[PDB]
């Protein structure tokens, strides 16, 4: 998920 | 959790400091727009605001205390509500108009039902003289509250922390109203007035999510990969 | 021109609301537990149809409601009806963890929601709400206040002062009940917030349930009453 | 509307 990744960054 | 130890003024400061920016749209008054390409302007803008929202959420006290799974879920449930309240907040000083961007101020004539609801909500903010300190509290409440009832005893501990932070944000709202010299009766009335707004915002969001779905199916308005995934989360 | 509603004391408001309460209705007296889309949706739409009639006459007894024009009364009921059925359902179900008490002779768990396509999701949300109310120890007096708030609030922006003053009057009434129950000032405003936030969730469930009733209308699973069809059609 | 009528009853 894009949101998943952005939240980790 | 440092969140639970903040004072009300520290909460307000943290929230205020964490405010995302107002962005510009690619609108050009000299360029012709169809209903579809005008919608393309708005979805493009929403996409960019989303990126900023995700980073804002990390600065909301208590939010990162949550598992990544839970953070994902809260944002998936609340994102459009958050975009909308931001939009309404911005448009407050522009009767009859929505300020999507400093270079894009629209009246209802220039989806119309949702536009009208948003206008009604802005009208309501004006009626109430909503303060910026109140606005940032409301926005964080949406983030934490909208998905809390749609998530083992381990997963129940996560909900408890959210309810605790929510209570703290209420305390902050009351603090703000008390300092504004409202009586105790007026404090309770206003707190209620503000939270009932959240029901209408949830309503507009549900309505928008369905019109976003039909926009996808018609395939005429460009939608970003992030918007498509957000849309997918709502099934 | 001036509404009697605003001149009511908190105790008078509470007694007026308590007395306006509709009765709990029964479903059909069949021993079989609904495990098909048709039978279950038939029982639920039949129940909703009957409860709707009672809801209409309840609404007229909510102080300040009849002081509105008929058109405004129509709008509020059209916008709120499913939220109101749902909060009633959730309230009824509170003392039955894991179950939805549609009627005293119709208590369903999520395993029967698994049946009707696209229903278990709404079923689960309703259960979570019921559980939340139970853990908060929601009182009947608080329940009726919340229900009247839904009636007056849901379609109020889509109008859209009298309703706003009445809404304030109901807020005063909720606080009154909480003080009367012995809560501190901090507990009072915290509890008020907690209850009102749940109204956002109830709105969400109503929106989802409306979608579901629509697909049900289009799939023609079961015939719907003209009343139920018109209440649905209002949400276009 | 039926609702119109029932509100009048
Ligand atoms: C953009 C996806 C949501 C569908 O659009 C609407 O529901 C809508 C309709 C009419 C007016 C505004 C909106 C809307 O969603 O406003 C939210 C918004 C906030 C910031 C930037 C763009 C849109
Ligand atoms: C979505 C069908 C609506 C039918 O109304 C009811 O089943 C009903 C009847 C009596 C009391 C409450 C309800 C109710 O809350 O229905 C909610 C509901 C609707 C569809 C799927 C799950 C729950």
């Amino acid at each position: 998920k894009i949101l998943h990744r952005l939240l980790q960054e | 959790s440092l969140a639970l130890s903040l004072t009300a003024d520290q909460m307000v400061s943290a929230l205020l400091d964490a405010e995302p920016p107002i962005l510009y749209s690619e609108y050009d008054p000299t360029r012709p727009f169809s209903e579809a390409s005008m919608m393309g302007l708005l979805t493009n803008l929403a996409d960019r605001e989303l990126v900023h929202m995700i980073n804002w959420a990390k600065r909301v006290p208590g939010f990162v205390d949550l598992t990544l799974h839970d953070q994902v879920h809260l944002l998936e449930c609340a994102w459009l509500e958050i975009l909308m309240i931001g939009l309404v907040w911005r448009s407050m000083e522009h009767p009859g108009k929505l300020l999507f961007a400093p270079n894009l101020l629209l009246d209802r004539n220039q989806m119309v039902e949702i536009f009208d609801m948003l206008l009604a909500t802005s009208s309501r903010f004006r009626m109430m003289n909503l303060q910026g300190e109140e606005f940032v509290c409301l926005k964080s409440i949406i983030l934490l509250n909208s998905g809390v009832y749609t998530f083992t005893l381990k997963s129940l501990e996560e909900k408890d922390h959210i309810h605790r932070v929510l209570d703290k944000i209420t305390d902050t709202l009351i603090h703000l109203m008390a300092k504004a010299g409202l009586t105790l009766q007026q404090q309770h009335q206003r707190l209620a007035q503000l939270l009932l707004i959240l029901s209408h915002i949830r309503h507009m969001s549900n309505k928008g999510m369905e019109h976003l779905y039909s926009m996808k199916c018609k395939n005429v308005v460009p939608l970003s990969d992030l918007l498509l995934e957000m849309l997918d989360a709502h099934r």
